[PDB]
C-alpha cells in the first residue's frame, strides 16, 4: 500500500486562503512524517516548495514567501498547502511526499490549483 | 548545483534505454543520493530509483526491479540510467534529481534541485 | 613462509586521535583549523549613519 | 560513521606466541604434543638371539 491521495482539481478566487490537503495512507502516523511539497508550473521541471514537519520545523522554497504555510490535522492524518496571498502565478500542480519505513519515495497525487479570474 | 538532461530522442519498444545526467556544479562522491523520478504524459510524478554518491549503492522501486540499471563515474562527473524492456506505457518526462540521506536539515531529505527534463515516446518509426 | 594478512584496520586503530581530512573531490578537505589573524577595521564604516 | 577496515593482521600480531596448526580440509592436523606414554614389554623380545 503506502500510497498518497488527493483531488484532481481544486480552484479559488484570488485574494482568500487556499488549503491544499494531502491525505496520507492508513498506516502512516502523519504527526511524525516529514511533509515535502513539490510546485509544478505547467512545463518547467517542478521544484521543492515547502517542507513541513511542525510549527516550528519547517523550511520553505529558496524564493517563495510566507503566505504559504503548513499544519497537521493528526485525527485524520492528513497534511495541508496553505497558501493565503493567492496571486494569479499560484496556478500550478502541487504535490505532496513522504517516505515508508525503507526510506523509498512515496509521492502524491497532487492537485492542480487553478487561481480563477 | 544545476544539472542537465542528455539522451536520445525515440526507443523502439523492447529496446534498452538509456539517459544521461550531468550534474555541473557539485562533485559527485561526496553524498547526495542522486536519483531519477518521471511524469509519463500529464499524470504524477512517478521514481524509479537513485544511487549513493559516496559508496555507490543502488536503491530502486518495487515495480521496476528487474528492468532498470542506474550506473556512476565520478570521471566526468555523471551518472546514467539504463532502462531495459521498455514498453510503450514507459513513455514519459525523466528528471535526474538530487537527495540527501544523512544530512541533519530535513528539508534536504526531498528532492531539492532537480534536472530540465527529457520527453521520451516509445511510438513506432516514420 | 605465511604472509601476514591484511593491514588496513591494524592501523586503523594505529592513528587514534589524529587529526582527519576525510573529505575528497580532488581536494583534501581538513576537520580542523587554528588560524591567528589580525582584523584591520580602517576603511569600513556603518551603512546606517546618513 | 567509519568501519575499522579489516583486523586480520591486526590480530595476527596480537596472536603471536600461540601454537599453530596447517589444516587439510576437516582433518586439521596439528604441529604440537607432549603425549607421556607407559609401555609393556612382556611380550617384547629379540627374534634373533637364537
Amino acid at each position: 500500500q503506502s500510497v498518497l491521495t488527493q483531488p484532481p482539481s481544486l480552484s479559488a478566487s484570488p485574494g482568500a486562503s487556499a488549503r491544499l490537503p494531502c491525505t496520507l495512507s492508513s498506516d502512516l502516523s502523519v504527526g511524525s512524517k516529514n511533509m515535502y511539497w513539490y510546485q509544478q508550473k505547467p512545463g518547467s521541471a517542478p521544484r521543492l516548495f515547502l517542507y513541513y514537519y511542525s510549527d516550528s520545523d519547517k523550511q520553505l522554497g529558496p524564493g517563495v514567501p510566507n503566505r504559504v504555510s503548513g499544519s497537521k490535522e493528526t485525527s485524520s492524518n492528513t497534511a495541508f498547502l496553505l497558501i493565503s496571498g493567492l496571486q494569479p502565478e499560484d496556478e500550478a500542480d502541487y504535490y505532496c511526499q513522504v517516505y515508508d519505513g525503507s526510506a523509498n519515495d512515496v509521492f502524491g497525487s497532487g492537485t492542480k490549483l487553478t487561481v480563477l479570474g | 548545483v544545476q544539472l542537465q538532461e542528455s539522451g536520445p530522442g525515440l526507443v523502439k519498444p523492447s529496446e534498452t534505454l538509456s539517459l544521461t545526467c550531468a550534474v555541473s556544479g557539485y562533485s559527485i562522491s561526496s553524498g547526495y543520493y542522486w536519483g531519477w523520478i518521471r511524469q509519463p504524459p500529464g499524470k504524477g510524478l512517478e521514481y524509479i530509483g537513485y544511487i549513493s554518491g559516496s559508496s555507490g549503492s543502488t536503491y530502486y522501486n518495487p515495480s521496476l526491479k528487474s528492468r532498470v540499471t542506474i550506473s556512476k563515474d565520478t570521471s566526468k562527473n555523471q551518472f546514467s540510467l539504463k532502462l531495459s524492456s521498455v514498453t510503450a506505457a514507459d513513455t514519459a518526462v525523466y528528471y535526474c534529481a538530487r537527495r540527501d540521506r544523512v544530512g541533519s536539515y530535513p528539508y534536504y531529505y526531498g528532492l531539492d534541485s532537480w534536472g530540465q527534463g527529457v520527453l521520451v515516446t516509445v511510438s513506432s518509426a516514420s | 613462509v605465511v604472509v601476514l594478512g591484511s593491514q588496513e584496520g591494524a592501523v586503523h586503530t594505529a592513528l587514534a586521535g589524529a587529526l582527519e581530512a576525510e573529505m575528497d573531490g580532488a581536494k583534501g578537505r581538513l576537520s580542523s583549523g587554528h588560524l591567528k589573524c589580525r582584523l584591520k577595521m580602517d576603511k569600513l564604516r556603518l551603512k546606517g549613519v546618513s
